[PDB]
């Protein structure tokens, strides 16, 4: 069972950009430099993992995808996992696999809400999910 | 030159066939008489004079049905030859259809498609119209494909059958008929196109704001369908597909055979206008699952093939882009063994409407045929039907006095558990 | 002198013929009958590359159609230009392939191939010089695919020492045509590799892409991406057909090319494209063409040639421009996008220039790219190809024809090495 | 390019929708059929034919008020799936808007929305017209709210809101019905206009000389309001305002998004003549407390934003000088905390007249759209309105039987407590 | 030789971009249609400063119109002039900024931005000797402020040996067109400081009063406002446009006017401005123009000079007129009002004379003035600034696109560094 969360209009509830990289950072063990790299969606997949232990195919998740159609892919499998725990806000593919820095920060700030929701405070290594 | 030849079996066979010639003499501009003031040609044979004549068969077990086809408006078009009766019905029942009553007219059927065929140059196959739930739909329609398949090796041969709702039934013992002759043909069909009436029904009075749709408008729904399939071979297009391509591409494995069929637009007169119908539009209004003509959920099934047949002022660029989007959308499933999922056609002739027809005139139309896991759920329902009678050995008699032996009702079931079994089996996504 | 053969099979390649045919004919002088109506002495000098010489003074294309259903070639003949071509030249089939390579290249292709070669033989023996051959068709569908390969195969063991050139349409990478394309082009890829020497690759959607971002058009059609391909096509003998003042042809631009004989796969691409508006905006120049020609959004291939490196580069210029600037620009592309080239094939940048522009223009390009970054088209392919294999979907409709696994994994195996080769390729000093 | 997709909810919501879309025609040029003989097409798609359609939605859970659009003048101007009605409406209970009627047609509604809006290229976001004091204007528009939110993340939500008089209301459960819409919606809407039918109809008698004036009135006057607000968008202009530039303009704190709209001129045939009507008099017009159109006094509040929307022959300077000299007089206080108080919009159409109107035509107008601390006053009014009956728990049992519950009577009391404190924290200077 | 780049960025930044190329247009003799219909070989001269020739010749304007926001382009397409824009150099997006310096430099103008760089480069590549970049716009709204910003940022980045020159229209003193302009102008001001090398100052409220007090106008349009700057604009290149007797141009001026590398704001100043009936009542000559220059009515800056001194001022000259006489001019303004000039700069006026008057008038003069009064005006913002953002006013707008306290502060304390800055050079001796 996973909530649902809305992102409007709101004030002290919102990470600089600086700040939210620097979550997923550690959360995930990545050395992303732009929010933008979030469109492969594989830091999401990640997540999700981390949330909701099973849930995602880790093994279908390209994490070195560089080509629209890997990303498509890897979003799909997000949104079967969304679908699979009934969080029922859309997630605007097309826009986010175009690598745009407005949906992608859109994206990542609703997701940081929902991941707050929802997190156990459990440890895992995130490097054999990765590999 | 690519002839396909018409089989109308029983009550269901027949008069969707008679909605289907009506379309047809109307696209191709042809009388009911069968005169016109090589496209056609596929579908009509010409004598001497201007006279056309369909590459059809019309049987029935009974005379009531067939005689109205002689009776009515369209008796000069069809070769009395063409329209076959017997005397009594299969009464329902399965084993009267394929055994007692059948095998009278399975030899007189099979001559006279022997004798249309000899007139072919370029035999495509067969279209083969019934329903699953008759006696002569269900064991008439088994015994002919059988014969087919002896006769004439390999060539195409497609079922448009009536699927029985889940809640919306006419017989008591449809179940029975259907899971023997699903058992019976398996073997023989290479593709099965299944269609419900229920769903018809609803899209009639939701889409088309009919109070109360008769069998007529379902037919003529059908109608539609079947000449998308067909209008790539009556007409000339921009990218075509022929009946030989739809198997290999909608059937990934011999068992897995059974598609859906979808059509969009259906709309009203007045609703009609208000509304510009684009490709993306009719688009995504086929992969909704409210417009969908079997009462299933495709949400909580994943497609396998989409074959995408449109047709009129279509651009190829926009359906790529059309079904790109769609491609994204979370409630679009695909197996992961298909990376691929999508066969598509564009032909130009826009869909011709019946003079005091249901559906609106409109520039464009697509007809969707997708193969999917969904339809697991339909076959356990069924199965489960089956179940409740024969553990009480319910209507099981009449069965059995006809010549039917017990052992093949357990048979046709298990054989039904192995297919259900299967669908599951090709659910699951590949490991590594 | 120097005569070559076309050959056309299945849907895409006949509809892309007609259009390259209707393009060569008009820029020869020659009507849909067959007459020359032209108003130059330099469109009839060497017309015997392309046409024969009929009775009556008419000229028929040396083109064999080839299909294995009817209704194509039946358009085709309808056509504005379909009376142009010879009536036995129309080689074609009852049946269909059902989208199926076995069908293609074992089966009903197999009924059909011997009344194709009869035709081709007759064609070579026509010719004085036969140059070679040049075949359209598509990799993702049945007749072209299958059935093309295999009219490789025969053609090139009856004339090994003349050159196999093909045009092919290969599966786009976000959206699929048809759901076994993966197996269809992998089995045709299989063939082109061991009997082709020179590959244009050209894909659906750079095109599309081409037309609604370059050429502006909202609604393009099918014709519009056949003439891209065409003047594309038209180019690459443009220096064969008229006079020139560094005049390249078939054989050198393969030679300059294919360094190694698996790596003759190529991106074409086309230069000036404008709209309607917008072209009398702009002036073309020589260098202005070869900025067009060099960047990614201008290849017929949907790959980046940005992601890997090119080989070599040959460019044709058609009108009458200074030799001069020409080499101007071609050295300043190669010194200041050094990183995109190979470092161990100096001066990888062949010209050729022809006097002759196309109609309606007074100068333009063409551009012949073998990059390694075609690799990831390759990649995406096998990909498709397992996922599929691996489950053994849709297989029983090869193995029916009488496939076998086999066949499939040494296809597959093959790919995967082409692929690994162009990667030794771009990381090599 | 730049969509503004329109909700009409209820019976205030869908009666000042017929008068805008009466008004936007006239404007256009598109006549009640759809016809005319890239500006419009903000508010109007465009079928294939010459038809434009408005990008609208009505809903309200009883057929009367929506029977009347489908009868009446515009009926062929609107797409039938455009207007959705249930059968039994909201009974002026705000739990059976929000949950036991509501929860039946939300779906359809924002099934509506997003086929509107997968036809947008440019969409700019919603503008919801409703009451607060209605049970589907208060339940119903808070559930939509809600979903819109969800499922459009960040697009620019605007609501025209019928706020209730002090003292000359309908309904007995106005203030309740208020007070929980006000606390479902706060968080999901991003500036709400407050308009009060007492003030309006106060304007007509004193301005425009009607001894009676009739709900119609009252909506042509919105009609112009909403006209100013889209004038920006539906025309070209000299300095241009869109829907995502006045939410940041005027509100200053993401609770405070409460501004007030008002017109300039008003004014009857007669008494149109006599005065040439200049900025500098129009703009006076607009800051003086009798021409508001809610019931509140802003000489005994502040101002915190002022948002001016000049539309017709009006040239930059001139309006300059004008909120130069009101910025000077003493009736005119704004919050220290705010140096520079105004935006500014100059687009060159003048205001379009409706045949048969109460309206003079005028050369020059403007819309003031202003956020004042002196709205606060109205709050605590209903506050106290609510504590009184609550107090009692009368009509509470209503609520609780459909399915609500007293402690959330307590949840949104509170909040508006803390909105009340909100305000007035705003309200006081800086110290040091 | 020497080409600029013009850039037009939001509302202002585009209408005014669109009166300025009329203006240039008819002063080159180039018609709306692009073609040439002048008489006299200096009209076409240095043509290249401001125009590509295009096929046929026609001239091509090298300006490139940005906005997040089509209707204002549109409106450019439409207007008188319109047709001459290259299609493809404007470059809009679909959303607009919501008057908001976030959306315009992180958000929507990042989206877009690459858009821009690429016909940007292009542009500069055209060009065989780039001179530098104009960029057009206001410092109060989002576009022009956030997007003008950065797209200063990054061609800087990209051509630090270029130089980088802004006319940006300020808020005013008295009313404010937006309520969230200190912040978008503070924010604009931070970046401009450190990324043009010079910057022209340029306010509504002193064009008005020019237009009611000067022109004697009425009823002045936002069109009247625009061709002052578009006057000035024009002033600044004529020496670079047309031959001259002392031949100034933007590095020259920037040199002259700049002794340290954060004082490049300027308050320009054009003469001469005359109504309908008041022209023929005086004589125009070089000292009328003179002292029309030097004074505080005519700066196109809400500050009075009289309020601090001169650090630097250009004076430009367009007519045939005697050196002698403006030298003469220049020494006496010096002489007399020695108090208004700082004493440690001596002989602080630079003279430029381009023989080339505009069109109607037999001579002319633009003024370019490098005041510390400017301080007056960001000390204003300043103080607006720091009203609002002590109660974090409105700040939720800012910080839900991303950005943080941290950063507004800094570019407060920047702002108030640079105030200090020019208020040490005005005290010092
Ligand atoms: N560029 C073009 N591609 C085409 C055309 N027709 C089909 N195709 C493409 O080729 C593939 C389908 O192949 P075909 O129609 O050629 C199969 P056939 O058995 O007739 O050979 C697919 O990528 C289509 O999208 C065309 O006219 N132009
Ligand atoms: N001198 C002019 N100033 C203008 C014009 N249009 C707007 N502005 C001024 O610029 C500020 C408002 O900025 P914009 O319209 O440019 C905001 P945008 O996002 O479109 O960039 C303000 O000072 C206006 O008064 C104009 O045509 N001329
Ligand atoms: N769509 C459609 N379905 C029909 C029509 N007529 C009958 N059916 C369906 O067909 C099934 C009944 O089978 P029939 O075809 O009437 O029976 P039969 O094949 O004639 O077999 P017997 O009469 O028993 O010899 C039921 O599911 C009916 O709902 C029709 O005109 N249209
Ligand atoms: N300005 C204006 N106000 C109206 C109009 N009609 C109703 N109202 C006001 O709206 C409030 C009543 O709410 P309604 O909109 O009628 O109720 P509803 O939204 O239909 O809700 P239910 O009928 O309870 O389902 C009162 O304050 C009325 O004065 C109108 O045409 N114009
Ligand atoms: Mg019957
Ligand atoms: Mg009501």
């Amino acid at each position: 069972m996973a909530v649902n969360v809305y992102s409007t209009s709101v004030t002290s509830e919102n990470l600089s950009r600086h700040d939210m990289l620097a979550w997923v950072n550690d959360s995930l063990h990545l050395n992303y430099t732009k929010i933008e790299q979030l469109c492969s969606g594989a830091a999401y997949c990640q997540f999700m993992d981390m949330l909701f232990p099973g849930c995602v195919h880790l093994r279908k998740v390209k994490f070195q995808a560089k080509l629209e159609h890997e990303y498509i892919h890897n979003f799909k499998v997000l949104q079967a996992a969304f679908k699979k725990m009934g969080v029922d806000k859309i997630i605007p593919v097309e826009k986010l696999v175009k690598g745009k820095f407005q949906d992608n920060f859109e994206f990542i700030q609703w997701f940081k809400k929902f991941f707050d929701a929802n997190y156990d405070g459990k440890d895992y290594n995130p490097l054999l999910a990765r590999q | 030159m690519r002839e396909c030849i018409s089989i109308h079996v029983g009550q269901a066979g027949v008069q969707i066939g008679n909605a289907c010639w009506e379309l047809y003499c109307l696209e191709h501009g042809i009388q009911p008489d069968g005169q016109m003031p090589d496209s056609f040609n596929t579908f009509f044979s010409e004598t001497g004079a201007g006279k056309h004549v369909p590459r059809a068969v019309f049987v029935d077990l009974e005379p009531t049905v067939i005689d109205e086809v002689r009776t009515g408006t369209y008796r000069q078009l069809f070769h009395p030859e063409q329209l076959i009766t017997g005397k009594e019905d299969a009464a329902n029942n399965y084993a009267r259809g394929h055994y007692t009553i059948g095998k009278e007219i399975i030899d007189l059927v099979l001559d006279r498609i022997r004798k249309l065929a000899d007139q072919c140059t370029g035999l495509q196959g067969f279209l083969v119209f019934h329903s699953f739930g008759g006696g002569t739909g269900s064991g008439f329609t088994s015994l002919l494909m059988e014969r087919l398949s002896v006769d004439y090796g390999k060539k195409s041969k497609l079922e448009f059958s009536i699927y029985p709702a889940p809640q919306v039934s006419t017989a008591v013992v449809e179940p029975y008929n259907s899971i023997l002759t699903t058992h019976t043909t398996l073997e023989h069909s290479d593709c099965a196109f299944m269609v419900d009436n229920e769903a018809i029904y609803d899209i009639c009075r939701r889409n088309l704001d009919i109070e109360r749709p008769t069998y007529t408008n379902l037919n003529r729904l059908i109608s539609q369908i079947v000449s998308s399939i067909t209008a790539s071979l009556r007409f000339d297009g921009a990218l075509n597909v022929d009946l030989t391509e739809f198997q290999t591409n909608l059937v990934p494995y011999p068992r897995i055979h059974f598609p859906l069929a979808t059509y969009a637009p259906v709309i009203s007169a007045e609703k009609a206008y208000h509304e510009q119908l684009s490709v993306a539009e009719i688009t995504n209004a086929c992969f909704e699952p409210a417009n969908q003509m079997v009462k299933c959920d495709p949400r909580h099934g994943k497609y396998m093939a989409c074959c995408l047949l449109y047709r009129g002022d279509v651009v190829p660029k926009d359906v790529n882009a059309a079904i790109a989007t769609i491609k994204t959308k979370r409630s679009i499933q695909f197996v992961d063994w298909c990376p691929t999922g999508f066969k598509v056609g564009i032909n130009y002739q826009p869909p011709t409407v019946v003079p005091g027809g249901d559906l609106a005139k409109v520039q464009r139309a697509v007809c969707m045929l997708s193969n999917t896991t969904a339809i697991a759920e339909a076959w356990a329902r069924l199965d489960h039907k089956f179940d409740l009678m024969y553990a009480k050995r319910a209507f099981v008699h009449w069965y059995v006095g006809e010549g039917m032996e017990e052992g093949e009702f357990s048979e046709a079931r298990e054989d039904m558990a192995a297919l259900e079994k299967d669908y599951e089996e090709v659910g699951v996504d590949s490991v590594e | 002198m120097r005569e070559i053969v076309h050959i056309q099979a299945g849907q895409c390649g006949n509809q892309i013929g007609a259009k390259f045919w209707e393009v060569i004919s008009d820029e020869h002088g020659i009507d849909p009958t067959g007459s020359y109506h032209g108003d130059s002495d330099l469109q009839l000098e060497r017309i015997n590359v392309y046409y024969n010489e009929a009775a009556g003074n008419k000229y028929v294309p040396r083109a064999i159609l080839v299909d294995l259903e009817p209704g194509t070639m039946d358009s085709v003949r309808s056509g504005p230009f379909g009376q142009i071509f010879r009536p036995d030249n129309f080689v074609f089939g009852q049946s269909g392939a059902g989208n199926n390579w076995a069908k293609g290249h074992y089966t009903e292709g197999a009924e059909l191939v011997d009344s194709v070669l009869d035709v081709v033989r007759k064609e070579s023996e026509s010719c004085d010089c036969l140059q070679g051959f040049q075949l359209t068709h598509s990799l993702g569908g049945g007749t072209g695919s299958g059935m093309g390969t295999l009219l490789i195969s025969k053609i090139r063991e009856e004339y090994p020492d003349r050159i196999m050139n093909t045009f092919s349409v290969v599966p786009s990478p976000k959206v699929s045509d048809t759901v076994v394309e993966p197996y269809n082009a992998t089995l045709s890829v299989h063939q082109l590799v061991e009997n082709t020497d020179e590959t244009y690759c050209i894909d659906n959607e750079a095109l599309y892409d081409i037309c609604f971002r370059t050429l502006k058009l909202t609604t393009p059609t099918y014709g519009d991406l056949n003439h891209l391909v065409s003047a594309t096509m038209s180019g690459v003998t443009t220096c064969l057909r008229f006079p020139g003042q560094l005049n390249a042809d078939l054989r050198k631009l393969a030679v300059n090319m294919v360094p190694f004989p698996r790596l003759h796969f190529f991106m074409p691409g086309f230069a000036p494209l404008t709209s309607r508006g917008s072209q009398q905006y702009r002036a073309l120049t020589v260098p202005e063409l070869t900025q067009q020609m060099f960047d990614a959004k201008n290849m017929m291939a949907a790959c980046d040639p940005r992601h890997g490196r090119y080989l070599t580069v040959a460019a044709v210029f058609r009108g009458r421009m200074s030799m001069k600037e020409v080499d101007e620009q071609m050295l300043n592309v190669q010194n200041k996008n050094s990183s995109y080239f190979v470092e161990w094939i100096p001066n990888n940048v062949k010209t050729a220039v022809c006097d002759i522009p196309p109609r309606g223009l007074k100068m333009s390009a063409t551009f012949i790219g073998n990059s390694t970054a075609i690799q990831e088209l390759f990649k995406r392919i096998s990909e498709q190809f397992t996922a599929m294999f691996r489950r053994k979907a849709f297989l029983h409709w090869y193995t029916g024809e009488g496939m076998d696994e086999m066949e499939f994994t040494e296809a597959e195996s093959n790919m995967n090495d082409l692929v690994s080769e162009y990667q030794q390729y771009q990381d090599a000093t």
